[PDB]
């Protein structure tokens, strides 16, 4: 902890506080931020108590034993309060629609942030690598719930400079009804689970590689840059998949980054899962030694890329 | 042989939902329609006119057990004019209402189901997309199937080549359509597969691959053929004329599954039988 987050972290326990029960007459909405293959989320202002926060609705086809099962499993989230995972203000059901509804992350979430910027900054990518290895170690020791899902559009950014994690297993019902969602684009999934069985923390730290990869160069990195497009400095779901499992992971280019940075990734990508590394291990890795060490202004950076004034 | 509606003829009304391919809404044209915005929103148009081609050969379809039909328009954008169904799907009354049926009505569900199947391919029509989502209970008696053909505006197109990207939901999907491999993996198989699993859906009151719970780690193990439907979960009481059938429609490789010639009779054997 320190002295700023726990302020952060005080004052957001009072404006919950004067959040009662939360009804679909109490929101008004302001605009669309984002949507999903499961999910589509709204700017809203909560009129009872003037607070702006985000609301997800995801609109599932369930029995409703299995529904009012995953509301209840997601009041453990008013729990979770760490600077690293994103507010929570109260989950509810109406309308055919499960409502989440969280704090504004005025950033978005950085494969929004990827698009405005190309590619991100090393230096950018070594505070960002620090807060999801904060997260996913709060969410392992205090809940002893796994991520499951660490990728760009789960790390979410605010104006503040804050990084924080979202859209976490937490509701292992949710995770269930979420199984029947068609194809995706692409798949952060360890290759183990693709096989077996979630791996502890370590699968997660898979996704969190292959996620500063994609976010380093700007590209999804399955299958690796051909020879010529890298020196500029469409394959079916199926084939992805094969390849996470049966092909050599990703890596870095070659010069363009450290040795630190390329050994960090290099160490998340390895497809064993027991011979990768752990939270312990990345903790104290040398491009994270130095990453923290170093002064970025990461507040900065971003308001800059999205186009606004510091 | 040229059906297309206008404008202010369809007032678009409730909005239903959104499935692999669409968002439905309840429309109004001469009765209750059923109005789904294609997502293929700007057609190219070597895309239009296979799509327009495609529409004659739904038009000229006529069945008991199938929706009609109806056309499309283009005008605000590109969607299409199906029968409107005042029931349930399967899905609905077996995952979610959990509808308690009979075992005899059970069969007689999979009859009819079989009955449409088979009319679609005697007139050489894979679905493509069969499942128990896009099968209707109208009148809670009559089964009646939507959702099928369309394989034109179900694949994304370049500027000429339709390069169908894998989509609709992943159980159902024949393995050698997850792997997308051999060209034409949409094959009279790959329905009667999707057909089978609908019997999986029948006879144990559950979706497949319950206890997995992870999107792509089934798509790779069904691709992979290293994950099948665990038969196990069949009830006590479902015949064993019954399961047997279900089991060849679920071979890995397509070719050793049957028609549905075969399969039809199959099920009015053990249909009387009792
Ligand atoms: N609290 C938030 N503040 C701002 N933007 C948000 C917030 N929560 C979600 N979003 C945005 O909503 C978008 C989509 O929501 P989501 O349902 O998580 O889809 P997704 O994570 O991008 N991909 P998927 O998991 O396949 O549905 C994200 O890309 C974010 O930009
Ligand atoms: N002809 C219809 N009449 C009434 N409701 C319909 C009709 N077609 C679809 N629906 C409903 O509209 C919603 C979504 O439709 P749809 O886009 O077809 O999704 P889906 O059928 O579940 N998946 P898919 O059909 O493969 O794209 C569901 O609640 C359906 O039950
Ligand atoms: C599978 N599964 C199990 N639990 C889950 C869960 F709690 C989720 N939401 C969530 C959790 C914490 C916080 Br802070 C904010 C949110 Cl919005 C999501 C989810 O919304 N996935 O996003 C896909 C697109 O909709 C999924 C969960
Ligand atoms: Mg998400
Ligand atoms: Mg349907």
């Amino acid at each position: 902890l320190d002295e700023q987050q726990r302020k952060r972290l005080e004052a957001f326990l009072t404006q919950k506080q004067k959040v009662g029960e939360l009804k679909d007459d109490d929101f008004e909405k302001i605009s669309e931020l984002g949507a999903g293959n499961g999910g589509v989320v709204f700017k809203v202002s909560h009129k009872p108590s003037g607070l702006v926060m985000a609301r997800k609705l995801i609109h599932l086809e369930i029995k409703p034993a299995i529904r009012n099962q995953i509301i209840r499993e997601l009041q453990v989230l008013h729990e979770c309060n760490s600077p690293y995972i994103v507010g929570f203000y109260g989950a509810f059901y109406s309308d055919g629609e499960i409502s989440i509804c969280m704090e504004h992350m005025d950033g978005g979430s950085l494969d929004q942030v990827l698009k405005k910027a190309g590619r991100i900054p090393e230096q950018i990518l070594g505070k960002v690598s620090i807060a999801v290895i904060k997260g996913l170690t709060y969410l392992r020791e205090k809940h002893k719930i796994m991520h499951r899902d660490v990728k760009p559009s789960n790390i979410l950014v605010n104006s503040r400079g804050e990084i924080k994690l979202c859209d976490f297993g937490v509701s292992g019902q949710l995770i269930d009804a979420m199984a029947n969602a068609f194809v995706g684009t692409r798949s952060y999934m360890s290759p183990e689970r693709l096989q077996g069985t979630h791996y502890s923390v370590q699968s997660d730290i898979w996704s969190m590689g292959l996620s500063l990869v994609e976010m380093a160069v700007g590209r999804y990195p399955i299958p690796p840059p051909d020879a010529k497009e890298l020196e500029l400095m469409p394959m079916a779901i199926f084939e992805l998949l094969d390849y996470i499992v049966n092909e050599p992971p990703p890596k870095l280019p070659s010069g363009v980054f450290s040795l630190e940075f390329q050994d960090f990734v290099n160490k998340c990508l390895i497809k064993n899962p027991a011979e990768r590394a752990d939270l312990k291990q990345l903790m104290v890795h040398a491009f994270i030694k130095r990453s923290d060490a170093e002064e970025v202004d990461f507040a900065g950076w971003l308001c800059s890329t999205i186009g606004l004034n510091q | 042989d040229d059906w297309e509606i206008p404008d202010g003829q369809i007032t678009v009304g409730q909005r239903i939902g959104s499935g692999s391919f669409g968002t439905v809404y309840k429309g109004k044209w001469h009765g209750d329609v059923a109005v789904k915005m294609l997502n293929v929103t700007a057609p190219t148009p070597q895309q239009l006119q296979a799509f327009k081609n495609e529409v004659g050969v739904l038009r000229k379809t006529r069945h008991v057990n199938i929706l009609l039909f109806m056309g499309y328009s283009t005008k605000p954008q590109l969607a299409i004019v199906t029968q409107w169904c005042e029931g349930s799907s399967l899905y609905h009354h077996l995952h979610i209402i959990e509808t308690k049926f009979e075992m005899i009505k059970l069969i007689d569900i999979a009859r009819q189901t079989a009955q449409g199947m088979d009319y679609l391919h005697a007139k050489s029509i894979i679905h493509r997309d069969l499942k128990s989502n896009n099968i209707f209970l109208h009148e809670d008696l009559t089964v009646k199937i939507g959702d099928f053909g369309l394989a034109t505006v179900k694949s994304r197109w370049s500027g000429s080549h339709q390069f169908e990207q894998l989509s609709g939901s992943i159980l159902w999907m024949a393995p050698e359509v997850i792997r997308m491999q051999d060209k034409n993996p949409y094959s009279f198989q790959s329905d009667v597969y999707a057909f089978g699993i609908v019997l999986y859906e029948l006879m144990t009151g559950q979706l497949p691959y319950s206890n997995i719970n992870n999107r792509d780690q089934i798509i790779f193990m069904v691709g992979r053929g290293y994950l099948s439907p665990d038969l196990s979960k069949v009830r006590s009481n479902c015949p064993k004329a019954m399961k047997r059938l279900m089991a060849e429609c679920l071979k890995k490789k397509r070719d050793e599954r049957p028609l549905f010639p075969q399969i039809l009779a199959s099920i009015e054997l053990l249909a009387r039988s009792l």
